[PDB]
């Protein structure tokens, strides 16, 4: 009854560091939100 | 055909003296119009993107985009057709000054050449 | 219906191109980020072009 | 009323005046193409006492 | 891509040392100054492709 | 350089398999060489001699492609008698393409590959003949 | 009354395909014509298009260069 | 073309390749960057000379400059990436990746 | 930094592109590279952090590498004949240095790789000159000794920049990787035409350099620079994702959009030099950059992704600060495919 | 011909400056105005064409898919009226927006006298239909959907874009008068096979040709009404004109390469049409009908015989109609049970009986039935079919006994037997749907009484 829109499981999918995940880039991290790291 | 070469050439002159002997686009060109409607698209965009009401918040402004646009539309019309023009006369001057590489084709009728055919079964 | 249409004629044009196309995207923007290999890439190439195209 | 109701109705005036604008540039667009009026080989005539062209 | 200012204004900003034959001071002259005379004025106003030839 | 294409070409289609075959050898190991020396560089595997047994791998398997693709593209072109025919590159593409699948050994890639390998060998085939260009003068 | 209100004669449209196919009949071989004369002037290099620069000739000096061979 | 100048080319094609190798530090890419200035510098100072073309003897002392600007430009760039890790290990730029 | 130093600094790095542009003079097209470079870097370190500082000393790297190379084939050409003038290049492999100099400073594959990293390291306004800006020297450069240009090994280039950039695209979740491997397939397009017609050079990158405007000055209106973000703009400004589809619609090549006029183009010279096997390559190629920014409007405009809660903050607040000439580029990158035989204007 | 240009593009300003209780309204009339003018370029002449200017011409093939084309956006509008009443008036507006582009991109494509022209609004009119079928779509699907009907769509028309620059570089023009009048012989060769192939593949891919065929399910099926019927109407019929107009530069190559495709086809229509019978779905069952005719209308392109052309044109008209009515009855479904499954909802006739009188008109024109011009176009296919060849009348006939069967499959499954118990919310039919049914099936039984006007140019 109602058109069909993307939910947070279908939006997930587009928030890895990249498309198509493979075991090599399994453990990429989405760079920070703000371009800066912590300085260490 | 890379006219940046051709002799005789003012280094940054948008309009040569010499295209003032073609005759000017009118100011009905159809191309002109176009120009006035990317003009006017151009104020309706800018203001949506403001936030403003689309047709009529800022008619000055409106009108500023459609005269810049037809402004400039006019001289690129101009310059497009000199350089369309120059290509021509390039064209029929060569053709003339080399009368051994463009030979008079024979002129022949239907009724004594020999052409295949080919039925559809 | 299943065999020829949804699974066949599937398989041969679509999901061919999609696999293949996702695969080679996958090995060439699978690269450490490293301009060590970057450079002796790099070093291939001029001397491939050096080598080749004369 | 009059001035009332043409603000809320304007809109229908426009699809007509496209048809007529449409039949202008039409009639335009053949006044360019008058090369061959009254000279093909079909159709060649002398022309009326009172005629101009055969075509408009 | 090459706009040609210097030929316009007439400044000649980098013309002066594009060749070995164009006036270096005191009139020292090239080692080859007679031979690019030669091929410079071999080659003028022909255009690229018939000075190759 | 274009020295080994010339080989390739001087060679004509119906006689000589021992060099038709010699020369596309010599050519896949060249390309797997290149291919190889790029995988090195882009990825460090993990040493030496893994790196050099990974070399060593690649170009065996592009050597072996070559070899299967000219050998049995000059028997065919032989044993038809109709020099000149895409067909008979086609089958020694499809056979090049069947080879690679065996060093995969998995029958998915060996189908995929064959099809492909025959169509862009019947292609070369088609362009020899026509004069297709790939890199084209610039005429006008 | 269809005719005498909606529609023209024959002839107007067998005039005006005339003219149309002219015009484009002319396109057609200036296009061609085109094409040659840019093959043959890139082949060449005798005509206007294609002048690649060469050196300007007022560059060069022509005074005494303190040696007498230049 | 002499000897000289072969060998002027191979010392930059070398001074290039180690360039292009990067074993590690930073301060050696820079350092071959440098060495390839000065195979350039005497390479175009050797030909200037030979031909006597004299206004061109300008060349190299404004090449230098520029390059040389260049030079300390990488330093400053350098030092920062030392201040962030403590090291200009090459494999320490890492976070951008293609 | 301020103001003052930036204007400074921007006016150099125009400055630099100019004076490769107006020099007649090998020596002056190398320090106008050298001042482009040296303004440039801080630039992109406007805004200071280690991503900022990385993107930078790549970059550098890279820039210094190409124009080392530049050099060395400027003397090799001096060398072989007394010439400074920009013409012919009078040579063999100095003309192949030239060449990959200039590509590397370009970004074309295989010298792509420092394009996306870079990219992704700088900020959206650095970004912006990055790709729209850096790219009219080297060209410059190229258009003038095109004659020169061995064609197989430019075309080897191009196609593999239209390959690269297609395939590097897809695997993208970050905007700014997005745009440099849009901007290495563009580039591929570019140069591919270069041996047949400079005109259809300059004109894609007009057309480029007028949709890539348009891509950022909308990415930065509506401060995205990931896919999700991007997927929230529409809960605060739904036209901005309208036009941005459309923009992306244009960049993808699907008539009649603008960004249709330039490939067909191309195509159309060299079908004219009877090169017939490139052109649907690089058509067949370009489909895959079509793709990926589907997926974009896909995420973008064509349907509403979950939002937050704190945007109900942000329906109170407008831009003060706008962008002109937005609505233009807009416009001159989507509805200007009827204008097309303009480009006889030698654009 | 600008009169009918001109109008069209002002729908668009019409619509933008409407009420927001008064569109649908401006925007039906003003349609059906239009489609009233264009109801002129029906006369036509046994010479030529209608030679308008340079730029678009008309002639018998162009005149009735310019009608059908123009006629077929006021029931578009009285379709989509009802499942976009929820939304805001700025969306109304936009996808009225999308409806009239998709109409000027298609009457600025069937006059197109130049090929590139063509194949610029051809391609044109990938946009609008894409952004309504990914948009205004319900299922989840339709986004994977707008991606097949895409890049199927280029994949196809890349290489024709290339192969038609470079006739212009060989033959100078692309007109298709200059092209018809100094038309030559194609040699066999391989050149010129895949000169014909690249000509050809783009408009078998949009009939679409069986092997082909796969993105045609998905669009219609995830597509809302009004893509429905633009798709199945009008979107399909783009790739018949245009084999119809590039075949005149492709002979005698056409005569070689024709097997390949016939054979595809003629079994085709056999195999699509046996999957009509095991169908759970309604717009999947119409779907592959659509499939099956336009395959049959490859196979008359292909023979190029007289009669081949003037039953497909008239089948290409006869199957646009049907088709478009089909999925307006199965929409009018969904629109109650919201579920599209054929098993569902059953015994519909005691329930809606004019409905069921609908669809039984519906059914009885998509099985061929006497004397309406979907059998005159088959017949006249089936006759040069076995002038071309006598054992072709085998795989016709099947097809014609499988045709039956479902569409009557599909009228006794919905209509027929005893309805549904648990469905309760199946209200009485409105004004709105009976006239959209009625509006779609009078102009069929009014064109079977003078079958001339879509028979073709070669009557
Ligand atoms: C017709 C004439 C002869 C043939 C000519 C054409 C030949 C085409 C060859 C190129 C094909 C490319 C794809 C190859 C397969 C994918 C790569 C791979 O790893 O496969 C391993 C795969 C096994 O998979 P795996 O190792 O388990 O996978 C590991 C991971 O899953 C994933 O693996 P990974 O992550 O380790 O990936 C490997 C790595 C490494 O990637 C590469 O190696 C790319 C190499 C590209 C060039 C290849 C050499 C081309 C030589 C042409 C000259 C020929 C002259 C003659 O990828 C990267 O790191 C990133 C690459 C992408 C970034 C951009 C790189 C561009 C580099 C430049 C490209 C070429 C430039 C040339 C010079 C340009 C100058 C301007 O199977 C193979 O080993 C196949 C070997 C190669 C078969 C080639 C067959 C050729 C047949 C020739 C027949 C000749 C007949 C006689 C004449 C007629
Ligand atoms: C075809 C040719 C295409 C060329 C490629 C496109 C080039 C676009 C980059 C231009 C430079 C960067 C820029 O304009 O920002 C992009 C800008 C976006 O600005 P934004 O990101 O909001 O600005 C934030 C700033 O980073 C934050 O700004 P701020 O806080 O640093 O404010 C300083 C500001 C304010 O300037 C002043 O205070 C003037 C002070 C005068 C001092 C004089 C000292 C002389 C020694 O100065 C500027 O914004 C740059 C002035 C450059 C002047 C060049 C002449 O959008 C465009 O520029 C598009 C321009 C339209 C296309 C190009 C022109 C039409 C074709
Ligand atoms: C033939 C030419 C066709 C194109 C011509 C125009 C081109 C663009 C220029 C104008 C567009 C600016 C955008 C402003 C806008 O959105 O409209 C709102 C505005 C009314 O809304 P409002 O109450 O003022 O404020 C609402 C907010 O603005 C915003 O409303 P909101 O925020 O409340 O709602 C948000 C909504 C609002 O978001 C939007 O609607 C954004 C607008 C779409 C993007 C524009 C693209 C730019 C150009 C691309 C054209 C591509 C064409 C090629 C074919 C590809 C097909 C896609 O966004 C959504 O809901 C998301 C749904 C989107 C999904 C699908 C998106 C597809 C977009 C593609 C559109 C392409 C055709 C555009 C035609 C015109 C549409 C206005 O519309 C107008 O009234 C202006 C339109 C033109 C009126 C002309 C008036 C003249 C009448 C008298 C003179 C007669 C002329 C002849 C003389 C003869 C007399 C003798
Ligand atoms: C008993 C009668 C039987 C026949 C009935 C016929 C009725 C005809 C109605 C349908 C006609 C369709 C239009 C066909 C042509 C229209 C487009 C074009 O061809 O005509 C234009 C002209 O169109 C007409 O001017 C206007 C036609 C408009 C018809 C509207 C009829 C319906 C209106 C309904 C309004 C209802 C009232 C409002 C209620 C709210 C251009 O003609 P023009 O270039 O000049 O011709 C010159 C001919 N010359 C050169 C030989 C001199
Ligand atoms: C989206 C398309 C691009 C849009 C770009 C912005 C449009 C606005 C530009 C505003 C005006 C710019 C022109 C500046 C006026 C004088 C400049 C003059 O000095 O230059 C002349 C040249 O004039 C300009 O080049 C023409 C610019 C016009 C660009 C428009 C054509 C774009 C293609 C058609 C798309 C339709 C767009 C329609 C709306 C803009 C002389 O050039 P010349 O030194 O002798 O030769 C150099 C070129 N060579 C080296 C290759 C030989
Ligand atoms: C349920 C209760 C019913 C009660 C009523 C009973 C009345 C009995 C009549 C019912 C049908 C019997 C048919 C009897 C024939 C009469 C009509 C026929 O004679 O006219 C036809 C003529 O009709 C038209 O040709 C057919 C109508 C065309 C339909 C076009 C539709 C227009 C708008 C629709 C939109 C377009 C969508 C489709 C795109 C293509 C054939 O005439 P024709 O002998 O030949 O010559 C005409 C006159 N001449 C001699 C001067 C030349
Ligand atoms: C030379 C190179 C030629 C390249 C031609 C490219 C054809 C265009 C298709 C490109 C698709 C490649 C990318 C791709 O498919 O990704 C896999 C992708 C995964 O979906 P994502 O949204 O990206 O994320 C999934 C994980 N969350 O799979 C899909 O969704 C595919 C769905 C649509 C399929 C489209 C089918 C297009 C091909 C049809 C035939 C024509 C192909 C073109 C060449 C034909 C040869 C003549
Ligand atoms: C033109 C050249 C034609 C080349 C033909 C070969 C193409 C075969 C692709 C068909 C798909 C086969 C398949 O099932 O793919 C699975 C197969 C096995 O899985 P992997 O983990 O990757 O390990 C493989 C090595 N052990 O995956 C692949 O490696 C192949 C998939 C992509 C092939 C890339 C070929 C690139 C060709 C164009 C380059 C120029
Ligand atoms: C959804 C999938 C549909 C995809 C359809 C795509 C296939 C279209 C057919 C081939 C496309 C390219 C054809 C070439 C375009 C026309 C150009 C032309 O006519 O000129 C030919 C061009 O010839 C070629 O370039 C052919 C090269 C083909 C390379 C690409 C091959 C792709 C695979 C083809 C095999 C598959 C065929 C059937 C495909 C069906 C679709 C699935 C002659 O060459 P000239 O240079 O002019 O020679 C004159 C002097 N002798």
């Amino acid at each position: 009854a109602r058109q069909w829109q993307p939910d947070v499981e279908w939006a997930e999918q587009f928030g890895g560091a990249v498309m198509y995940p493979t075991k090599e880039t399994a453990h990429w991290k989405p760079p920070p939100w703000n371009d800066v790291d912590p300085p260490k | 055909t890379m006219m940046s070469g051709r002799p005789g050439r003012v280094p940054l002159q948008f309009l040569p003296n010499e295209a003032r002997s073609l005759p000017p686009p009118k100011l009905t060109d159809p191309r002109l119009v176009y120009m006035g409607f990317l003009g006017y698209c151009s104020g309706l965009i800018d203001n949506a993107i403001r936030r403003r009401p689309v047709v009529s918040a800022g008619l000055h402004r409106q009108l500023l985009y459609v005269t810049s646009f037809v402004f400039f539309g006019y001289y690129l019309l101009k310059r497009q057709d000199y350089m369309y023009a120059l290509r021509d006369h390039d064209m029929f001057a060569y053709v003339k000054s080399h009368p051994e590489d463009f030979p008079e084709k024979d002129k022949k009728t239907y009724g004594e050449i020999l052409e295949e055919f080919h039925p559809v079964r | 219906s299943s065999l020829l249409d949804l699974i066949w004629l599937e398989t041969i044009l679509p999901k061919t191109t999609s696999f293949i196309q996702m695969k080679m995207s996958i090995m060439v923007s699978n690269q450490k980020g490293l301009i060590k290999l970057y450079f002796l890439s790099f070093l291939i190439t001029i001397m491939i072009s050096m080598t080749l195209f004369n | 009323n009059v001035l009332q109701i043409v603000r809320d109705h304007w809109v229908h005036i426009l699809v007509p005046v496209g048809f007529v604008f449409g039949c202008y540039l039409d009639r335009r667009s053949d006044e360019k193409l008058t090369a061959f009026r009254n000279k093909s080989l079909l159709f060649k005539r002398e022309l009326r006492p009172n005629e101009e062209v055969t075509w408009k | 891509p090459f706009f040609d200012v210097q030929k316009r204004l007439g400044l000649d900003l980098d013309r002066w040392m594009t060749i070995q034959s164009a006036e270096q001071p005191h009139k020292i002259p090239g080692r080859c100054h007679a031979f690019e005379k030669e091929w410079i004025e071999c080659a003028h106003g022909i255009g690229g492709i018939r000075a190759e030839k | 350089a274009k020295t080994l294409l010339h080989k390739y070409s001087d060679i004509p289609e119906g006689t000589e398999c021992h060099r038709k075959a010699y020369a596309s050898t010599s050519i896949g190991g060249a390309t797997g060489l290149i291919v190889s020396a790029y995988s090195i560089a882009l990825k460090p595997p993990a040493s030496f001699l893994e790196g050099v047994a990974r070399t060593g791998r690649y170009t065996f398997t592009s050597a072996a492609i070559g070899a299967i693709f000219g050998l049995t593209s000059c028997i065919s072109a032989q044993v038809r008698e109709k020099p000149d025919d895409p067909l008979n590159y086609f089958i020694g593409g499809c056979a090049g393409g069947l080879t690679l699948g065996a060093r995969t050994r998995s029958y998915g890639i060996g189908a995929a590959a064959c099809a492909y390998m025959g169509l862009t060998a019947a292609l070369v085939k088609m362009g020899q003949l026509e004069g297709w260009q790939v890199f084209a003068e610039p005429k006008v | 009354w269809i005719a005498r209100t909606f529609y023209d004669g024959p002839e107007k449209n067998y005039e005006k395909t005339m003219a149309i196919l002219q015009i484009e009949a002319e396109k057609a071989e200036l296009r061609l014509k085109e094409l040659e004369v840019r093959r043959l002037m890139r082949a060449r290099g005798d005509g206007p298009w294609y002048q690649y620069p060469t050196i300007d000739k007022a560059l060069i000096d022509h005074s005494p260069k303190t040696t007498p061979d230049n | 073309m002499p000897l000289v100048y072969m060998n002027i080319i191979m010392a930059f094609a070398i001074a290039l390749a180690g360039l292009l190798m990067y074993r590690s530090h930073l301060m050696s890419s820079l350092l071959c960057l440098e060495g390839m200035m000065l195979s350039l510098f005497i390479m175009s100072t050797l030909i200037i000379l030979n031909t006597h073309f004299t206004l061109a003897n300008m060349m190299p002392i404004i090449l230098l400059v520029f390059a040389a600007c260049e030079a300390a430009l990488g330093l400053s760039l350098l030092v920062m990436v030392s201040n962030t890790y403590g090291t200009d290990y090459v494999q320490n730029l890492n976070l951008l990746q293609c | 930094m301020n103001p003052i130093i930036y204007t400074t600094l921007i006016m150099t790095v125009m400055s630099g592109t100019m004076l490769v542009m107006i020099s007649s003079h090998w020596l002056l097209i190398w320090i106008g590279f050298e001042m482009n470079l040296l303004a440039m870097i801080p630039v992109l370190m406007k805004n200071f952090n280690p991503r900022a500082t990385e993107a930078a000393t790549k970059y550098f790297l890279t820039q210094a590498t190409a124009s080392m190379m530049l050099m060395m084939a400027i003397i090799i050409n001096l060398l072989y004949s007394g010439q400074w003038t920009i013409t012919k290049m009078f040579n063999p492999v100095a003309m192949t240095m030239m060449t990959m100099a200039l590509a590397m400073k370009l970004g074309l594959s295989p010298f792509h790789f420092w394009v996306p990293e870079v990219t992704q390291g700088i900020s959206l306004q650095a970004g912006l000159l990055l790709l729209t800006w850096q790219k009219l020297a080297p060209l410059s450069v190229l258009c003038q000794i095109s004659q020169s240009i061995n064609p197989n090994l430019m075309l080897t280039m191009a196609m593999l920049s239209i390959l690269i950039g297609g395939w590097g695209g897809l695997n993208q979740t970050q905007l700014r990787k997005i745009m440099a491997y849009s901007s290495i397939a563009h580039m591929g397009w570019m140069t591919a035409v270069l041996p047949y017609n400079t005109t259809m050079t300059i004109l894609n990158l007009l057309i480029y350099i007028t949709m890539t405007l348009a891509m950022f000055m909308l990415l930065i209106h509506s401060s995205a620079t990931t896919t999700l973000s991007l997927s929230h703009t529409w809960n605060k400004m739904p036209v901005i994702t309208s036009l941005m589809m459309v923009t992306l619609l244009s960049m993808g090549g699907l008539p009649p959009l603008s960004g249709f006029m330039p490939k067909w183009m191309i195509i159309q010279e060299m079908t004219k030099n009877e090169s017939i096997i490139m052109p649907t390559l690089m058509a067949m190629t370009a489909l895959l950059n079509l793709y990926f920014y589907m997926r974009l409007a896909y995420s973008s405009s064509l349907t509403m992704f979950p939002s937050t809660n704190n945007m109900k903050m942000k329906w109170q607040f407008e831009h003060t600060k706008q962008m002109k000439l937005l609505p233009t580029m807009i416009v001159l990158s989507t509805l200007v495919l009827p204008m097309t035989p303009a480009l006889s204007s030698l654009n | 011909m600008l009169k009918i240009i001109i109008p069209t593009t002002m729908l668009l300003p019409m619509t933008w400056m409407s009420k927001h209780n008064m569109i649908w309204i401006n925007a039906t009339v003003h349609s059906l105005l239009i489609s009233l003018i264009s109801l002129s370029l029906l006369n036509q002449l046994g010479e030529n064409s209608l030679n308008f200017s340079l730029t678009f011409f008309s002639d018998s093939l162009s005149a009735p898919l310019l009608v059908l084309t123009t006629w077929l956006l006021p029931l578009m509008l009285m379709a989509s009226q009802s499942h976009l009443s929820k939304e805001t008036t700025t969306r109304k507006k936009l996808y009225i927006t999308m409806l009239i582009l998709l109409q000027l991109f298609l009457i600025m494509t069937f006059t197109a006298t130049e090929l590139i022209l063509f194949y610029i609004l051809f391609e044109a009119t990938l946009v609008p239909t894409l952004i309504i079928i990914t948009r205004w779509g319900n299922q989840t699907e339709r986004l994977n959907a707008g991606l097949y009907f895409l890049f199927y769509t280029l994949a196809g028309s890349l290489p024709l874009l290339v192969a038609l620059v470079y006739i212009q570089n060989t033959t100078g023009s692309l007109n298709f008068l200059i092209i018809h009048y100094w038309s030559h012989p194609l040699s066999n060769s391989w050149s010129n096979i895949f000169m014909w192939l690249a000509c050809i593949m783009a408009f078998m891919v949009k009939m679409p040709l069986y092997g082909l065929h796969l993105w045609l399910p998905k669009a219609h099926v995830e597509a809302p009404i009004a893509g429905s019927m633009v798709l199945a109407a009008v979107l399909l019929k783009l790739g018949g004109y245009g084999m119809m107009r590039i075949t005149t530069i492709l002979n005698p190559l056409t005569n070689y390469m024709a097997y390949p495709f016939l054979m595809l086809s003629m079994w085709g229509m056999i195999m699509t049409s046996s999957i009509c019978l095991r169908q759970t779905d309604l717009k999947s069952l119409i779907a592959y009908s659509s499939v099956s005719h336009m395959a049959l209308v490859i196979v008359a392109i292909m023979i190029q015989t007289p009669w081949s052309f003037m039953g497909a044109t008239a089948l290409m008209i006869a199957h646009g109609l049907t088709s478009s009515m089909l999925f307006c009855l199965a929409n009018t479904n969904y629109e109650r049970v919201h579920s599209r499954t054929m098993i569902l909802a059953r015994g519909l006739q005691t329930l809606l009986p004019l409905m069921a009188t609908w669809w039984l008109v519906a059914s009885l024109t998509n099985l061929a039935l006497p004397p309406s011009i979907n059998l005159i176009g088959e017949l006249f296919i089936i006759t040069a079919s076995f002038s071309w060849s006598n054992i072709t009348i085998i795989l016709m006939g099947m097809n014609m006994m499988i045709t039956a069967l479902y569409s009557l499959y599909m009228l006794i499954t919905t209509q027929r037997g005893k309805y549904t118990h648990h469905i309760n919310n199946i209200k009485p039919s409105f004004t709105r749907e009976n006239a959209l049914m009625a509006l779609h099936i009078l102009p069929l039984l009014l064109l079977t009484l003078n079958p001339k006007m879509i028979l073709g140019p070669l009557y």
